[PDB]
């Protein structure tokens, strides 16, 4: 709370002072390595006490940005370049859900347009490449086509489908078993049973692919590449 | 034939540099502007007081100047670029004026946005296009090359079309949205001290290798 | 050097210890809530399923780009900031002199719903605009894909064809040579003038030139970065009148001068 | 898109102090000074606002009477600025302050003479 | 192990002398 | 005015302060310590009235910052010379107090001007929207202007107070008249700057680069002095009475 | 008051006289719109001659990449009537 923020702020004063002292010590020894421009990107970023809670069995690509109060369930995957920002409100991702590369899942930055809605993503959900989810609810076993945009107040009911590149306007409800697409998004047709099977199997395949990529990324950083970068001329 | 190089860097311990100079073209960031750590600014980019650039955005001023004005915001995964020239014959720098809200996932190339405008999420503004002051573009709008959004109007669609004229209360709300986003960016700005402590990690990683 | 040097070094060690202790105390006071910044774990090039990307010598790959798995990139091509090329379940092939612009996603599929699943094939001298999505489709040589365009599985963009900015190209759609398609869903708009064909070619070569300066800057070491920072600061302003009084002429160092092929003229 | 920048573009010609004629471009509703600054015919740094209170005739242009009839008459303040900024303290009858001339569709094809730049950058 | 910049070391000594001499100046006045 | 505007701004700042100190030292020790008498005090009387009137009017005419400050300084030397004219220990003391306070205010004003010269400030209108782009700088500059206008309880109120104190007592009702008129004119052209920074809504804004540490510290100290001097004015009052007495003893 | 452009009527009369008294132009086809080549029986050498005559009478040089458009008396008068260097 307020006391917590006061101590967090005072803490920054002490830390700023200690780091300055360390730089002074390095300068007396003739070292300038603290001047190196190194990336300050954090895969998980806190905003005061609002911090991401990530299940141990969830893959998060290192280049992804998870900011604030974000929940990721078991078997879920956050792919390369994804951005998830829950600060004004929360974002929750269920188990077995894939958020594909370069997707954006965020909440309203300000309450000017009304109360900021949270973003709720259920279980075994597929969110396509470069999709935008803004303060919406996405129920279990639904499909969000890649490049689609879902605005705040939208509800995608279970087994709903949002076609690739669709623009679902504010407060639109997508009924179960229906395919909606276009700008604005409109009813296109009903979902077939084969499509439901593909929804489930594609989700299970993504969880296995996630496993493979998490093992790949978890390997120790190669020291030969480090030495090559250090010894460049 | 695809002949690779054995010396190409596969993993760079420094990560992507945020500030990419290009000859003498050095990106200029105001001391009271928030730029997210993974943003890339390259070349002729100026980010003014009170403005903010959010995670995953790319601002590449290698063909012309890019300017983000006072208390304006370029939100997540936006790409801002520019060309040598515009089809309209006007100069082709990308000008984002003051109190402008550029919605997330928006693509801007050699466009002008006059003061106090809102660009909806996932919008595209093409070469030589112009958004006049106190106008709003709906999410998913596509503005083709050299097209104009007249002042005081709400537009939208692919391609964008007139929807309705804005009320004075609505147009009064636009700088308020810009100010609120700046207020939010202050919280992120307060999380970063002037220096990082990564260099210590680099030091011990070096020492463990001798 | 000498005894004074050693003593000052030891005092610096003491000051460093004190500073790091103060930093730890300040971290404790913050309730340990601050997640610490760490060494970058992003890999520009990565193997998966024992597939290594094949990237030609003179290819600009931005450090923030992600090239993963079975990906081939030809001579003179460029992969820009934030691009993701994920060749994990299938093959991605990029021809020569082709630019993949910032924040673009290229992906493939293991098995499509129906038909023959095909790799992602991007030809020679192709421009792919910012934040495009290329998924399991084929772009032939000298084609243009607009910024923010989406190509779904089985799409074929033919030689000298254009996909407009913002378009959504539905699965298995064919864009014939000489036409421009756009919209959501994408559909025929008009024929491509000869001047626009020349534009497409010009786009490709301009990118080839831009890639050189970006690759040169992104590959510089710490020492060269510092040297150029100092040089840039020194030559940012001038007093030519005092130089004329001194009878000297300050010249811009060559490491701050861009090549003429990227200058507006 | 039913509303283009081409709808507001005003075709213009400017004669530089060396006498050479140039075809320049400006928007309707903006000032002649802005159109002149687009290509550097007048240094934008020398006249950054379009206000008469921030003007020392750095925007001054000479226009023939055929186009002068199509403009509003010079105000008292404009003539004051022009006269005092003259080296000889003489008011030129074809002189206009470029910052006070708003471009319109009726000014298509107007010819404008840009005199030699006066010193502007006070130590 | 050793700081090698001789001029930097001399400047460090000068700053230390200034600080200590200022303390002594206050103390003995 | 011409020299002040045309010189490099640091030169203008230096010329605005130090030579006045030195030459008033000289004037005190020559005239005050010497003896022709009423003729010379009348000289400074007539020149003071002329300087106040012309400074006020010409400053009201100015559209540029430097010229405005030059004419302001001319008017203030008129106010100061009123003290030399009345030929009393309190007159000398008030002249010294006026020089000290004018010097610290001029230092404040030129620190702001030098800070703004990094973006080439030239016209008063160039200050538009400054209360938005740098609120604490717009407030600081406003305090300087109100002090220049002599609004109490800012430090600048001391010179206005002695101007009227010397007129009412010596019997000079025309001088008091002139002081009232010129003070009101001065207040108008000083608050015009505040209006430009706080009330105007221009279409084009100028964004100014933040000042360096030296000018920020100097500005911070001079701004506390200007706001808080009349809470603890005893040292200046005593030191200046001391100086006035030391001219003859 | 001092001006910067010659009057339109004065320039019209001056150019009309110059063309009328040139060498091979009967002062009866010389109208304020008459074309040099189609309507005055003047070849390209003679039209260049006339344009060079326009330079002497108004005391300034017309750019080579601009003289190619002065083909009649109306285009001429349009050019010189707005050129500040004209005297
Ligand atoms: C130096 C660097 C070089 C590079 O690499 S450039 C890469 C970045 N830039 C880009 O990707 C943008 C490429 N240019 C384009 O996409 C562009 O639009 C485009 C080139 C198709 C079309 O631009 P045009 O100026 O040629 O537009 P048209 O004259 O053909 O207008 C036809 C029509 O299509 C509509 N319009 C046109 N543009 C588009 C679109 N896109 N979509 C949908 N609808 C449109 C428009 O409303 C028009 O009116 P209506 O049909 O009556 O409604
Ligand atoms: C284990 C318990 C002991 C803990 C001790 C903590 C005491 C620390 C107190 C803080 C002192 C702050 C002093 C501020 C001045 C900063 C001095 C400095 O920066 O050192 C510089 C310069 O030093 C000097 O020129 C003179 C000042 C040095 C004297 C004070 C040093 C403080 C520690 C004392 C170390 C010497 C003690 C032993 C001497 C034999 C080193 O040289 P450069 O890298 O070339 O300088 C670059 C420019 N810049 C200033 C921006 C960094
Ligand atoms: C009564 C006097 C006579 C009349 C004259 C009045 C003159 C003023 C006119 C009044 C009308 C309204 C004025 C509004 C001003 C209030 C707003 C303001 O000044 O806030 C400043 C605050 O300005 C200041 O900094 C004022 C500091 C003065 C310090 C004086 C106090 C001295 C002792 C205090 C000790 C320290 C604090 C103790 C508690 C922590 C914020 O400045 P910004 O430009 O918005 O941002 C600053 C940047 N940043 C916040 C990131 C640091
Ligand atoms: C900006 C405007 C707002 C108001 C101004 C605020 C600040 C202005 C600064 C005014 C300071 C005036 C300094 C007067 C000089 C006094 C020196 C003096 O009398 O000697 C001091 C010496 O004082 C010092 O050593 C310190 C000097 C002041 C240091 C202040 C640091 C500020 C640096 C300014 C630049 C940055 C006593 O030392 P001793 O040698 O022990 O005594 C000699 C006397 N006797 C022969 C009888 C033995
Ligand atoms: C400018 C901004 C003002 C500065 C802020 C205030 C300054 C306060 C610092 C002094 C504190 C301690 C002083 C120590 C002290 O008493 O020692 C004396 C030093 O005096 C001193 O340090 C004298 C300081 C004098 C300040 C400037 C006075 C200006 C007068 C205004 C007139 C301007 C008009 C000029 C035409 C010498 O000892 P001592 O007492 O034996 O020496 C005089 C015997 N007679
Ligand atoms: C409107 C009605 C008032 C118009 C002006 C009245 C002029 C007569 C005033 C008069 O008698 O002046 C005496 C001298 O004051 C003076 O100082 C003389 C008059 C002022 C001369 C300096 C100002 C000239 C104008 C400056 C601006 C214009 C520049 C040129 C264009 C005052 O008697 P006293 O005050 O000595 O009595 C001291 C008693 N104890
Ligand atoms: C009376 C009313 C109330 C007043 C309040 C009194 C309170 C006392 C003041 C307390 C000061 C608080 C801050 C102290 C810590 C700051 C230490 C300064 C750090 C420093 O070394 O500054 C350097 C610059 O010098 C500087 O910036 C110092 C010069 C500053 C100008 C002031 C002194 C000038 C000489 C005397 C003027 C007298 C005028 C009066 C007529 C380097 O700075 P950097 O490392 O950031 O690099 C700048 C880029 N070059
Ligand atoms: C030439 C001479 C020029 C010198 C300039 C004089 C300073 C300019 C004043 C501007 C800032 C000062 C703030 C005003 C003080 C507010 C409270 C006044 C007060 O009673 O405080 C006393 C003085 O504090 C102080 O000493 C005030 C802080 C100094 C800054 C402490 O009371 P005391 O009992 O210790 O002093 C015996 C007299 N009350
Ligand atoms: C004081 C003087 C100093 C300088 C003296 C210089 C003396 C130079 C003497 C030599 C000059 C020449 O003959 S230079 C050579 C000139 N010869 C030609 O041009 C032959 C081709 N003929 C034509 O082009 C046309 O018959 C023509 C009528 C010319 C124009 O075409 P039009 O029919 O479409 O008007
Ligand atoms: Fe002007
Ligand atoms: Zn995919």
């Amino acid at each position: 709370g307020t006391l917590g923020r006061a101590f967090y702020s005072v803490g920054f004063w002490i830390r700023e002072t200690g780091q300055a002292l360390d730089r002074l010590g390095c300068r007396l020894q003739g070292k300038n390595y603290f001047r190196e421009q190194l990336s300050r990107h954090r895969t998980l970023m806190n905003v005061f006490d609002k911090a991401p809670i990530v299940d141990k069995e969830a893959f998060v690509a290192p280049s992804a940005s998870v900011i604030g109060d974000v929940h990721i369930g078991r078997g879920s995957s956050i792919w390369y370049g994804c951005v998830l920002r829950g600060d004004v409100n929360t974002v929750s991702v269920g188990s077995g859900t894939n958020i594909q590369d370069n997707s954006l899942v965020h909440v309203a930055k300000s309450n000017l347009s009304g109360k900021v809605h949270p973003t709720i993503i259920g279980d075994n959900v597929t969110i396509g490449h470069s999709a935008v989810l803004h303060g919406c609810t996405v129920e279990d076993e639904t499909f969000i086509g890649m490049g689609a945009t879902l605005l705040d107040g939208v509800v995608v009911e279970k087994h709903g489908m949002v076609a690739a590149g669709a623009l679902v306007r504010q407060n639109t409800r997508i009924p179960s078993g229906e395919v909606w697409g276009g700008n604005p998004a409109r009813f296109l047709r009903k979902l077939t049973d084969e499509e439901i099977a593909f929804i489930s199997q594609s989700a299970t395949n993504y969880s296995n692919l996630a496993q493979a990529h998490a093992a790949e990324n978890a390997k120790p950083l190669n020291v030969i590449e480090f030495e090559k970068v250090l010894r460049k001329k | 034939q695809v002949t690779p190089s054995p010396d190409r860097v596969k993993w760079d311990y420094r990560g992507q540099r945020q500030i990419i100079p290009l000859g003498q073209w050095l990106p200029k960031v105001a001391v009271d502007a928030y730029v997210a750590p993974n943003v890339v600014l390259a070349g002729q980019v100026t980010v003014w007081d009170g403005s903010s650039v959010w995670n995953g955005a790319v601002l590449r001023g290698d063909l012309n100047k890019i300017t983000v004005g006072f208390c304006s915001n370029v939100q997540e995964r936006c790409v801002v670029h520019a060309a040598w020239s515009s089809p309209t014959g006007l100069p082709a720098q990308t000008l984002i004026d003051r109190y402008v809200t550029v919605g997330a996932y928006s693509l801007l190339r050699s466009c002008t946005i006059e003061p106090e405008c809102i660009i909806g999420q996932h919008s595209i503004l093409m070469e030589g296009s112009l958004v006049e002051t106190r106008s709003i573009l709906e999410a998913g709008s596509v503005l083709p090359p050299g097209r104009r959004i007249p002042s005081g109007e709400l537009w939208g669609g692919n391609p964008a079309r007139f929807i309705r004229t804005l009320t004075n209360e609505e147009t009064l709300e636009i700088p308020k949205l810009a100010v609120a986003i700046n207020h939010l960016s202050g919280d992120y700005f307060s999380e970063f001290l002037p220096y990082s402590t990564i260099y210590l990690e680099v030091e011990k990683f070096k020492k463990s290798l001798g | 050097m000498g005894t004074l040097g050693r003593a000052i070094y030891t005092v610096g060690n003491w000051i460093r210890g004190t500073g790091q202790a103060l930093d730890r105390v300040g971290s404790l006071l913050q309730g340990s809530h601050r997640i610490e910044e760490h060494l970058s774990r992003h890999r520009t090039l990565m193997n998966v399923f024992d597939k290594s990307p094949l990237v030609d010598k003179d290819v600009f790959v931005a450090p923030s780009a992600s090239v993963i798995g079975d990906v081939q990139i030809g001579k003179g091509s460029s992969i820009w900031y934030g691009c993701v090329l994920r060749g994990d379940v299938n093959n991605i092939s990029v021809g020569s002199g082709t630019n993949i612009q910032d924040n673009t996603l290229v992906h493939v599929a293991k098995t499509n719903i129906s038909g023959k699943v095909l790799p992602t094939l991007i030809g020679d001298n192709v421009t792919v605009g910012h934040s495009a999505v290329i998924h399991g489709c084929t772009v032939e040589d000298d084609a243009f894909v607009g910024m923010g365009a989406t190509l779904l599985d089985g799409v074929v963009v033919e030689k000298h064809a254009m996909v407009a900015a913002g378009s959504l190209v539905k699965q298995n759609t064919r864009i014939p040579s000489g036409e421009v398609w756009g919209g959501n869903p994408a559909k025929f708009m008009r024929k491509l003038t000869d001047e626009e064909i020349v534009y497409i070619s010009q786009s490709a070569k301009n990118y080839i030139n831009l890639a050189q300066i970006h690759a040169s800057e992104n590959s510089k070491s710490f020492e060269q970065i510092e040297v150029e920072r100092a040089l840039r600061k020194k030559y940012a302003r001038k007093d030519e009148d005092y130089d004329s009084m001194l009878g000297i002429t300050r010249e811009t160092p060559p490491e701050l001068i861009l090549p003429d092929n990227v200058l507006p003229g | 898109g039913s509303k283009k920048v081409s709808d507001r573009i005003v075709k213009l010609s400017a004669i530089d102090p060396d006498g050479y004629k140039q075809d320049i471009i400006g928007l309707s509703g903006q000032t002649l000074l802005r159109a002149l600054t687009h290509t550097g015919l007048i240094d934008p740094a020398s006249h950054r606002l379009d206000d008469i209170e921030a003007c020392s005739a750095e925007c001054e242009v000479q226009i023939a009477e055929e186009w002068l009839e199509k403009l509003p008459p010079r105000t008292y303040d404009e003539e004051y600025v022009l006269k005092r900024s003259s080296r000889s303290r003489i008011l030129n009858k074809h002189s206009r302050l470029g910052c006070q001339v708003v471009l319109t569709q009726e000014l298509q094809g107007m010819v404008v003479a840009v005199p030699e730049a006066k010193p502007w950058d006070i130590p | 192990k050793v700081s090698e910049d001789k001029n930097r070391n001399y400047a460090v000594v000068a700053g230390v002398v200034a600080i200590v001499g200022s303390i002594g100046w206050y103390l003995k006045a | 005015p011409d020299i002040y505007e045309g010189s490099p701004t640091p030169v203008t700042a230096f010329l605005s302060i130090a030579p006045k100190i030195s030459i008033f030292a000289n004037i005190l020790r020559v005239f005050i310590y010497g003896s022709y008498g009423a003729t010379l005090q009348q000289i400074f009387f007539f020149c003071s009235i002329a300087s106040m009137i012309l400074g006020a009017l010409a400053a009201m005419a100015q559209t540029k910052v430097k010229r405005l400050l030059a004419y302001s300084s001319i008017g203030h030397v008129g106010y100061i010379c009123i003290g030399f004219s009345c030929g009393t220990i309190e007159g000398i003391q008030s002249l010294l107090i006026g020089i000290f306070i004018y010097a610290l205010m001029t230092m404040d004003a030129f620190a702001i001007v030098l800070a703004l010269r990094q973006t080439r400030v030239k016209y008063i209108a160039d200050l538009g929207a400054l209360a938005k782009t740098n609120p604490i700088l717009a407030i600081t500059f406003s305090i300087t202007m109100f002090s220049y206008a002599g609004i109490p309880p800012l430090a600048g109120f001391c010179s206005k107070f002695y101007l009227f104190f010397a007129a009412l007592g010596c019997g000079a009702y025309f001088l008091a008249l002139v002081g009232v008129v010129t003070s009101v004119i001065g207040c108008f052209y000083y608050i015009r700057l505040v209006k430009r920074m706080f009330f105007d809504t221009p279409r084009t804004w100028i964004l100014y680069e933040p000042m360096d540490r030296n000018k920020s510290l100097l500005l911070a100290m001079t701004s506390f002095f200007i706001t808080l001097f009349l809470l603890y004015p005893s040292p200046l009052f005593s030191v200046t009475h001391q100086m006035a007495l030391s001219l003859y003893l | 008051v001092r001006g910067s452009f010659l009057d339109k009527s004065e320039v019209t009369d001056r150019v009309l006289s110059v063309v009328k008294n040139f060498q091979k132009v009967d002062p009866s086809k010389v109208t304020p719109k008459a074309n040099f080549q189609n309507d005055l029986g003047l070849d390209s050498l003679d039209s260049v001659e006339v344009v060079m005559a326009l330079e002497e009478e108004f005391g300034f040089e017309i750019p080579d990449n601009e003289a190619d458009k002065i083909q009649s008396i109306d285009l001429a008068v349009d050019f010189i009537a707005s050129h500040p260097q004209a005297k």
